[PDB]
């Protein structure tokens, strides 16, 4: 039950960190352990995909 | 056993790094390794 | 039925996916996952993680190249190379029928 | 005479027993039948590409015998999922260019894979240029962040 | 990826501190069951857990 | 029928396996996965 029930949104999870552009996977290094830092940042966020790539289910 | 290594800590994976080294210009430069430990061949 | 033979061999991936199960109790030593940071910061790396999607895309990916570093063992310059997606001759798909 | 007494009585039990169960699990499989037979096309191909990359796959675990080996590039990390627009869906379906099946063997001539957008509730489509991060400066004190968060970076 | 506590990790209906395991130890254990973030479905940290 | 017997008895001698293969990929899927939700990519922390 848990399986079907939580299966398909890994599946998706898992396709959206895979950058076509740089191939892959995307990982960030959180620091845990306070548990953590009062405060972050998110520079930028460069191009994962290009326009001629992007296909369509 | 990947159960146990994935997402019991919190909402993060565990990565151990045994060999970390850089890659740069083509020459690849090593900085550390661990002879022995929890990463030896087996 | 057509795909019979290779079912064994696909079982050992096409349930975990990025992991394999032939390999996983050695480089997963119980809590954490072993592994190798190959730190990239070869030009060709700088490219496509960065400057892939604006106009300086050539700006150092030709450096790189014109010195001695051959394309084949680069990372694809996606600037060209055609994806199964925008390869001529029509999209590249596979459909069993 | 005995024999078709005996059968009769034991082939009935038998029948009253697992016929609803046989009806109404025919009456069931219906749907699922329809959507094993509607992705049929996408079978053969992704079991064969499963059992090609699973020698590749293997090898990066095993080449060592004690770890992983991963080539690492820094790079820009996309928009944080909003909390109402980007929760989960399970509506995918369909497959490459509109129709079940599988892309052909990426090899080096054609790497990137073409990204596939299906009805997921989140996508990395619109990543197509350089830009700032939305929510740039954040804090978790009094949750106040610059920026605007967006679907639409 | 580059940027530091971009989403911040949630330790909330996941293994304590104090539970955690020393880097050191090989030993298997078995695995704890109904872990997830329990964060009250809110902020964009951890929108697609499995809470929602 | 006969290969589906040889197939059946390989199962059934693996039966307790298939549970087992259930029982423990239904007890951490949820949490793997909660990694990867975050934003477009997943959670690592590197002790090293």
């Amino acid at each position: 039950e848990t399986g079907l029930h939580a299966y398909p949104n890994l599946a998706a999870n898992v396709l959206n960190i895979n950058s076509p552009n740089q191939g892959g996977i995307i990982g960030l290094p959180v620091l845990p352990g306070f548990n953590y830092l009062p405060f972050g940042m998110n520079l930028a966020s460069t191009a994962m995909t290009l326009p001629k790539q992007i296909a369509y289910s | 056993i990947i159960g146990r290594a994935g997402g019991i800590y919190g909402d993060f994976f565990n990565f151990y790094a045994c060999d970390l080294t850089l890659k740069l210009n083509v020459r690849t430069v090593r900085i550390t390794t661990q002879p022995s430990g929890r990463c030896t061949p087996k | 039925g057509r795909a019979a033979p290779y079912l064994v061999g696909a079982l050992k991936l096409i349930l975990t996916v990025p992991f394999n199960i032939d390999n996983i109790p050695k480089a997963i030593r119980g809590d954490y996952i072993n592994v190798s940071l190959k730190l990239d910061l070869t030009l060709s790396s700088v490219d496509n993680a960065f400057l892939s999607g604006t106009g300086v895309s050539g700006m150092l990916r030709a450096l790189e190249q014109a010195w001695g570093r051959d394309p084949a063992t680069m990372i694809p310059d996606v600037r060209f190379t055609p994806n199964p997606h925008d390869a001529p001759g029509g999209p590249l798909v596979e459909r069993g029928e | 005479l005995v024999a078709a007494v005996g059968f009769g009585n034991t082939g009935g039990d038998i029948f009253e027993r697992g016929g609803p169960y046989l009806v109404r699990g025919a009456q069931d499989l219906l749907p699922t039948s329809a959507l094993l037979d509607e992705y049929s096309p996408a079978l053969f191909c992704t079991i064969r590409n499963y059992h090609d990359a699973a020698p590749k796959l293997a090898g990066a675990l095993g080449g060592n015998g004690y770890s992983l080996l991963t080539n690492s590039l820094v790079v820009g990390v996309g928009n944080p999922y909003v909390y109402p627009d980007n929760l989960p869906r399970v509506n995918a379906k369909g497959g490459p260019e509109g129709r079940p099946g599988c892309w052909q063997p990426i090899t080096r001539d054609l790497w990137p894979f073409p990204y596939l957008v299906m009805d997921t509730g989140a996508s990395i489509a619109p990543y197509n240029h350089f830009e700032l991060g939305q929510p740039m400066f954040a804090e978790y004190v009094w949750g106040r962040q610059v920026g605007e968060n967006t679907i639409n970076p | 990826g580059l940027g530091i506590n971009a989403p911040p990790p949630c330790l909330t209906g996941f293994l304590p501190a104090s539970q955690w395991r020393s880097p050191a130890d090989t030993r298997t254990e078995p695995l704890p069951s109904g872990l997830y973030c329990k964060i009250p479905k809110d902020a964009p940290n951890a929108v697609r857990g499995a809470r929602n | 029928l006969e290969q589906l017997r040889t197939v059946s008895d390989v199962l059934n001698e693996r039966k307790q396996d298939l549970a087992d293969i259930l029982t423990v990929a239904g007890k951490f899927i949820t949490s793997l996965a909660e990694a990867l939700a975050s934003g477009p990519y997943f959670k690592v922390m590197l002790v090293n």
